[PDB]
């Protein structure tokens, strides 16, 4: 009973929101056609 | 009432004809800028 | 496609359906012009409502 | 409540209708990170 | 202005094949005319018809 | 040199003193017909029964009204959202009687300021200006779309439409704080922004231009007519009213570009409004504002009062006394 | 010092106003995390297998033929909207009562043949058909009792 | 086995979806590296047929 | 009528044949039964007259002048019904149920509102015979209750069993021994019920289909406000229908 | 009687109107 | 009858008479300068500055 629902939902959030910062931060190390 | 709404009919279709085949006379072309 | 899945594949929930409202097949669509566009050309306000 | 053999990603579908908006907020990072030029 | 008349004369030649078509092909898949089909189309149905006009 | 291109020639003309155009042929008939309406139900209408309980409400001047209590009312409940055209109503006096005048001039008016929203675009047009004047105008074309059309559709009545009077104006505000808790919608609240921001901005930026004035008249005559009309210098000091500015607050928090500045002077006010009838267009639906009524709770699990139930006790005060015959049944659904 | 409840993890949790607790505040197990309900098992009050269910479904069964059969006298008259609102007004839980007598796979081809009936004697009755109403009349009833005499 | 599937076409996804805008808006890697990734876009597409497979065996 | 119950709700709703009454076809006889019972008996008024001194061409004599309605199409009684009592030598019919009141607005020459309760409530209508004929009359008192109830709330927010008995506004009235005396009247919200007279007259019957139908002409009072207008003579005619069992 | 000072002052008020708006000062250039 | 659904509140063919003429009025007068107007005459631009 560790409450896996919220801990599901906020490493679910977090895990997300920064996918998209990743790919901008990655294509900004390559020197991308950003 | 339906002598009334003859009356209407007609000056409502008239002006609305106006409106239309006046925004269909060419009317892009009325610009300060050609014709 | 909406007509086929109301006439064909399954039907479509008619509310007011005899029976209960239910699942039902669309057998015979209205395609009397006059009914069919007397919701386009009605007027847009109460009991016409278009 | 989804099918038995899916109840277990049952989080991960709760953050998926806000992943537009993180589309949105995407479309800034890149211009701030391009400089807005 | 002789010309135009040959193919204001060709081109519903051409149209009135087809519509002569529909015509036979309808008149055989309604049993009825054309006028009979139409004029049964283009009216109201009889459950649908209002009442109509019964305000004094 | 055919009759339809000379009279195009004139429609459009910028030659006339006001300018027509096709929108004006929308805009002009429309806009006549719902002033001499306007005119003669607010001197002289006969009481209107507007919460179809036959129980008629004066408006008019001659009926005992005067310009603050004086109003076109609404029309009937027991029309609701029909039409209800002057041939549809057997005689003049029962048109009168169930509301008539208000649907002439609402839909005649509605009708005529959005054209005349698009003669806004067509004079600028012919004048060879970038369009969006009317845009702008837009927003208080949605407001009045939104009281006046919106509200009477989603309440399916357009006795609850906005009465044109100015004491029937604060009775539609009053209701409808009872039945929607408009204060509590943050649209309103944008649109208070709005309205609080942009007549800020307007003495901010009236004040800026008047304090950098450049010497141009003597103390004896008047400031303005230091300026001239179709000059092409600019009539004030901008350097020294962003110096201003820039020291009053902080630098960084001044528009040194005109155009920047102008544009903030358009949008803030224009977005605002355009929030607050999106707030009217949907609490035409019921979605109200929002309720904190008993939210919050102590530890036995009683109820503390707040400052939104207070707001409560006198929205309570008004939907018991609103329209006080009219209702039957213990909730106001519409 | 104040009761703290981050979500469920930190703190009280089972405090009467926390609301990210999920299913951690009750002892029985939810039916999902977004639910206050316990699921259909046992334990539950509501048992569908039960007599007052039943004998409430074939009730409705029988006074539906007896509904179906005064269809006909608004037939010779021509009162259409008598036989729709008879379709309608009573009937209303006929679906919902064979449906669930509808178990094996006969039984449901057997219901939706009187499903079908009773739809075409709705659609004769908007069309105002006065034979087509009483042909589908009485294949709605004999629809009725096959369905009826299975169980 | 339909749960250790998506779990597995989760992480694919999950890789696909930081990597393949990576190859894409650099100027050369996508048409160095398509191989690569029509071999991730099959596993991925067969990956959802195995699951509508095993999805509809089990009802 | 079997023309009306052809149509379905979508045929009828806002052409106005919903304030209409059948008309009955034939000249028949119908003997009511020891139960019998009128049933669906519909009264239309086509005719409204309001009782006013006029000026006409040199004197001033009472006339019932003609007045029109502006309360547009919802003054019809129907659904009325009651026992038909048959007594030793005559026939009475007396109303239980139905709607058997409308409220209806008439408004004079000269821009003078009437408003009015259009009903036939506790009617106790005595016939001539014993049979439904084409010259039969039935006729009697009813009672009109007062147009407003005592819940109703003027715009003062005063009423009968509810709202203020004071001019609330004026609270300085209150002042002195004599207090708002003189605003007694309109404080004073009092329930009235009076009387109205109506004379059926059967002229068509149908004996297959058990109906009968004719005119009548009724005179009650008007509106009262509470007791606080003199009411007036509302002077209607029209056409009725009913179908007897 | 009061409705004769209400009516003559709208009245009166769109006749200033009518002149502003017809019987306006031109704005002129030089 | 305003509650009842007619095509435009054509109820009475008056109506129906006055709608056509008076549509067909201003069209006649539009057709005196853009009747006798060709059809294959195209353009490349997103506005045409064609005649009168
Ligand atoms: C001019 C336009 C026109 C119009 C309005 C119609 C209208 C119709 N056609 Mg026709 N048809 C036309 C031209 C037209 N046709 C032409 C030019 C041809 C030759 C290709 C046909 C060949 C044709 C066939 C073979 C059939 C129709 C049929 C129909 C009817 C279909 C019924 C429905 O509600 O949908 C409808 C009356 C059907 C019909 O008559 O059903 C009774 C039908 O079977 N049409
Ligand atoms: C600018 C002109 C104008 C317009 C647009 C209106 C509009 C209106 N008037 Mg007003 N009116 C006007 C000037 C105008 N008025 C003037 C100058 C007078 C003094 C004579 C009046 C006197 C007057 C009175 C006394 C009343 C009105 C009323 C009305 C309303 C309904 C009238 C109606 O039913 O017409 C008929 C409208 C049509 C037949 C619609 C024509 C539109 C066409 C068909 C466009 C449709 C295109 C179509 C969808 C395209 C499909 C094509 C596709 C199928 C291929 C309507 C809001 C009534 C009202 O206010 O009710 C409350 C009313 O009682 N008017
Ligand atoms: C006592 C002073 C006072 C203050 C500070 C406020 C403030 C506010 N009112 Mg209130 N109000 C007041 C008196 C006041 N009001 C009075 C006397 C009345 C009439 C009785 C009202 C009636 C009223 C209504 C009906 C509403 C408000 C609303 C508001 C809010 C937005 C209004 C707005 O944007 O205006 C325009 C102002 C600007 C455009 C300038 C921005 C001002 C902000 C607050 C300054 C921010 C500074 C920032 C934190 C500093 C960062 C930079 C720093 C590093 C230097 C704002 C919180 C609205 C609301 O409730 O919103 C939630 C609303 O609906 N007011
Ligand atoms: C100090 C407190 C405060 C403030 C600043 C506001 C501010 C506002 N309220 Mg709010 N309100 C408040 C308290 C407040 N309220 C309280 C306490 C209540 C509860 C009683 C309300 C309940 C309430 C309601 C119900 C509504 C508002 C609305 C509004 C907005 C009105 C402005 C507008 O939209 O006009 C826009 C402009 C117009 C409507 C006029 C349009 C002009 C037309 C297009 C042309 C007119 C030309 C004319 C006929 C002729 C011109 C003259 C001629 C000679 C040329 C504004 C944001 C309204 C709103 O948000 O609507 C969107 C609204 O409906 N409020
Ligand atoms: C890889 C292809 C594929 C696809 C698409 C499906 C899909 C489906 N199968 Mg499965 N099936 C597959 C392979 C596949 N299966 C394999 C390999 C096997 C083993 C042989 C099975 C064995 C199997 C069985 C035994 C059953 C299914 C069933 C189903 C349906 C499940 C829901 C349902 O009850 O139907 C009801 C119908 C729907 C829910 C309609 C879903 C489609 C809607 C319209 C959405 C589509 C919208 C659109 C395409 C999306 C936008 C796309 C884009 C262009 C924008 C679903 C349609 C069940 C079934 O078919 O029931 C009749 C079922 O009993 N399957
Ligand atoms: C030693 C000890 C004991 C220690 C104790 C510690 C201690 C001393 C602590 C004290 C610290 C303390 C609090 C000091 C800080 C001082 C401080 C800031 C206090 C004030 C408190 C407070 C929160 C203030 C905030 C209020 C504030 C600044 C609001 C302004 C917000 C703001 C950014 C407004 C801008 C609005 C805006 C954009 C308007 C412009 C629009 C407009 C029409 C402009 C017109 C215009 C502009 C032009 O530009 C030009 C050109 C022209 C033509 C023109 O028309
Ligand atoms: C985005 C903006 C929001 C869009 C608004 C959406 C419009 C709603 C759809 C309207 C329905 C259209 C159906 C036809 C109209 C209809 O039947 O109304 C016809 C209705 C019916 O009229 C009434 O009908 C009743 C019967 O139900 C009774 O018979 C009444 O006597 C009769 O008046 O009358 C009106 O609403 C009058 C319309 C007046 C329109 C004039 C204004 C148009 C000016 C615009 C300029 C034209 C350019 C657009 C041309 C394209
Ligand atoms: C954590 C959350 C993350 C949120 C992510 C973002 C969410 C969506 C936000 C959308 C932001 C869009 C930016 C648009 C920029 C733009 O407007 O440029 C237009 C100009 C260009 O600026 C001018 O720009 C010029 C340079 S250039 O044009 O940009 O090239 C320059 O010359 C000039 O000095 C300069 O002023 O901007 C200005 O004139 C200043 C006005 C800025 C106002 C925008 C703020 C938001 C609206 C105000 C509040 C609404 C009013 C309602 C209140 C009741
Ligand atoms: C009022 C009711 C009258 C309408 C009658 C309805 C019949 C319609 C006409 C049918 C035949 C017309 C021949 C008449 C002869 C005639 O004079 O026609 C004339 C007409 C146009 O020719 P004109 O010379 O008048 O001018 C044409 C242009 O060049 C402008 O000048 O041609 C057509 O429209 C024919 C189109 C055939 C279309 C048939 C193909 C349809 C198959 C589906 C296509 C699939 C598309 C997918 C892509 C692969
Ligand atoms: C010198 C001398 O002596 O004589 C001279 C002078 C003279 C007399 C003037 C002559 C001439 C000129 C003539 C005879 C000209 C033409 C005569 C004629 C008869 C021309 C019909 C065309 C029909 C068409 C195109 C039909 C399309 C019909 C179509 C496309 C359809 O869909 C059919 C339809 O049923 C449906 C299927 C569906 C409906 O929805 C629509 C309708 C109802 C339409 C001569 C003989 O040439 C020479
Ligand atoms: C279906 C699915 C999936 C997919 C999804 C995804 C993953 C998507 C993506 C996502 C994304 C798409 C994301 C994004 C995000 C973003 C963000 C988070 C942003 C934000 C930021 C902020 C907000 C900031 C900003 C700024 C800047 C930068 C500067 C200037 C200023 C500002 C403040 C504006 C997965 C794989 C899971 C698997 C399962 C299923
Ligand atoms: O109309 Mn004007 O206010 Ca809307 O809620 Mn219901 O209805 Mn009446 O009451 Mn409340």
């Amino acid at each position: 009973m560790i409450n896996w629902q919220v801990i599901g939902q906020l490493m679910s959030t977090a895990v997300i929101m920064l996918a998209g910062p990743a790919v901008i931060v990655l294509l900004a190390l390559k020197k991308g056609n950003l | 009432m339906l002598t009334l709404k003859i009356l209407v009919y007609t000056t409502v279709i008239f002006f609305v004809s106006l409106f239309i085949f006046g925004f269909l006379s060419s009317d892009p072309s009325r610009n300060p800028n050609r014709k | 496609l909406l007509v086929i899945k109301a006439m064909y594949l399954g039907g479509v929930y008619d509310t007011w359906a005899p029976g209960g409202g239910d699942v039902r097949y669309i057998t015979t669509p209205t395609l009397n012009p006059i009914v069919i566009f007397g919701y386009v050309f009605r007027s847009p306000f109460g009991g016409d409502g278009w | 409540r989804l099918p038995e053999a899916y109840v277990v990603f049952s989080p991960i579908v709760d953050v998926l209708p806000i992943i537009p908006v993180f589309f949105l907020l995407l479309a800034f990072v890149w211009q701030a990170a391009i400089g807005f030029r | 202005a002789y010309e135009e008349k040959r193919l204001q004369e060709l081109k519903h030649c051409r149209l009135a094949m087809i519509g002569v078509f529909g015509l036979w092909a309808q008149a055989q898949a309604s049993g009825v005319g054309v006028t009979e089909q139409i004029g049964a189309a283009l009216t109201t149905p009889d459950y649908y018809a209002k009442a109509g006009y019964f305000l004094p | 040199v055919s009759l339809w291109e000379r009279f195009c020639a004139w429609i459009t003309s910028t030659e006339n003193r006001l300018y027509i155009g096709w929108f004006g042929c929308l805009m002009f008939p429309t806009l006549l017909t719902a002033t001499s309406c306007f005119i003669i139900a607010f001197i002289a209408a006969p009481p209107v029964d507007i919460d179809g309980i036959r129980e008629p409400v004066a408006g008019s001047l001659l009926y005992g009204n005067n310009i603050i209590s004086g109003a076109v009312v609404p029309s009937s409940n027991a029309i609701g959202m029909h039409f209800y055209p002057i041939w549809e109503a057997a005689s003049i006096d029962e048109w009168l009687y169930n509301g008539g005048p208000y649907q002439l001039i609402v839909l005649h008016f509605l009708l005529g300021v959005s054209a005349y929203m698009g003669r806004e675009w067509e004079l600028s047009y012919r004048l060879g200006m970038r369009p969006w004047i009317f845009v702008a105008f837009s927003a208080p074309v949605a407001a009045a779309s939104a009281v006046f059309l919106v509200y009477p559709i989603g309440q399916g009545s357009f006795s609850d439409g906005m009465p044109l009077g100015i004491s029937g104006t604060f009775n539609f505000m009053l209701v409808f704080q009872a039945e929607h808790n408009i204060l509590m919608h943050p649209f309103h609240m944008a649109g208070v922004a709005g309205v609080f921001g942009g007549s800020l901005f307007s003495a901010m930026h009236g004040s800026l231009v008047t304090s950098s004035l450049i010497r141009e008249t003597t103390e004896n005559e008047s400031t303005n007519y230091g300026y001239k009309f179709g000059q092409e210098e600019e009539t004030y000091n901008i350097v020294a009213a962003h110096g201003y500015f820039g020291r009053l607050i902080f630098q960084y928090a001044s528009f040194n570009n005109s155009r920047a500045l102008h544009f903030f002077l358009a949008l803030w006010p224009v977005v605002g409004i355009w929030i607050t009838s999106m707030g009217i267009s949907t609490m035409a639906f019921n979605l109200n504002g929002f309720n904190f009524n008993q939210s919050v709770v102590d530890s036995q699990g009683r109820v503390i009062n707040t400052w939104a139930d207070i707001l409560n006790r006198a929205n309570l005060g008004i939907e018991v006394m609103h329209e006080r015959n009219a209702h039957n049944f213990p909730l106001d659904l519409a | 010092s104040p009761r703290f409840s981050v979500f469920g993890l930190v703190g009280d949790g089972t405090s009467y106003s926390e609301g990210a607790a999920y299913g951690t505040d009750q002892a029985d197990k939810l039916y999902s995390p977004y639910s206050v309900y316990s699921p259909e098992g046992e334990k539950s009050l509501y048992k569908p297998d039960n007599a007052e269910y039943l004998a409430r479904k074939k009730a409705v069964l029988a006074e539906t033929k007896n509904r179906l059969q005064k269809i006909p006298a608004y037939v010779d008259k021509k009162e259409w909207f008598n036989v729709k609102d008879e379709l309608t007004r009573y009937m209303y839980e006929t679906r919902g009562a064979v449906r669930s007598l509808s178990s094996s796979v006969t039984q449901k081809e057997k219901a939706e043949v009187f499903f079908r009936a009773l739809e075409d004697t709705y659609g004769a009755a908007t069309l105002k058909k006065g034979d087509a109403v009483k042909a589908s009349n009485d294949k709605a009833i004999a629809a009725l009792d096959a369905f009826t005499a299975t169980l | 086995m339909i749960t250790l599937l998506v779990a597995l076409l989760v992480l694919i996804s999950l890789g696909l979806v930081v990597t393949v805008p990576v190859a894409l808006a650099t100027p050369g890697e996508w048409e160095i590296a398509k191989g690569k990734f029509n071999r991730f876009f099959q596993i991925w597409v067969f990956l959802v047929i195995v699951i509508a497979a095993a999805d509809g065996i089990s009802s | 009528k079997s023309q009306i119950n052809e149509l379905s709700y979508l045929q009828v709703k806002g052409t106005g044949l919903a304030n209409r009454c059948a008309e009955v076809v034939g000249e028949d006889s119908i003997k009511p039964k020891p139960g019998a019972k009128l049933v669906d008996m519909c009264i239309e008024p086509k005719a409204w007259a309001v009782e006013e001194e006029v000026g006409k061409a040199g004197k001033t004599e009472k006339k019932f002048v003609n007045s029109k309605v502006m309360t547009r199409q919802t003054y019809t009684l129907d659904a009325i019904e009651g026992p038909i009592t048959v007594d030793g030598g005559k026939i009475t019919f007396n109303e239980k149920e139905g709607i058997d009141y409308a409220a209806t607005t008439v408004q004079l020459p000269g821009g003078e509102r009437v408003p009015f309760l259009f009903t036939v409530k506790d009617l106790v209508a005595k016939g001539n015979g014993d049979t439904f004929k084409p010259g039969f009359q039935m006729g009697g008192d009813f009672n009109t209750p007062s147009y407003r109830t005592g819940l109703f709330l003027d715009p003062k927010g005063r009423g009968g069993t509810t709202g203020y008995d004071m001019a609330v506004a004026l609270p300085a009235l209150q002042l002195g021994e004599e207090g708002d005396a003189e605003l007694f009247g309109e404080n004073n919200k009092v329930f009235d019920i009076t009387q109205g007279r109506i004379e059926m007259e059967v002229n068509k019957v149908n004996a297959e289909d058990s109906e009968i139908g004719g005119v009548f002409v009724a005179t009650q009072l008007s509106d009262t406000d509470m007791g606080s207008k003199t009411p007036k003579k509302v002077l209607t005619k029209g056409i009725f229908y009913a179908k007897v069992d | 009687m009061e409705a004769l000072v209400y009516t003559f002052l709208l009245i009166g008020t769109l006749m200033v109107i009518f002149f502003a708006v017809f019987f306006r000062e031109t704005p002129r250039i030089l | 009858t305003e509650g009842t659904n007619e095509w435009f509140g054509v109820d009475d063919l008056r109506l129906l008479a006055v709608l056509f003429l008076g549509h067909w009025a201003i069209l006649s007068l539009w057709l005196g300068s853009y009747g006798d107007s060709n059809e294959d005459e195209d353009f490349f631009g997103e506005i045409d500055y064609s005649a009168r």
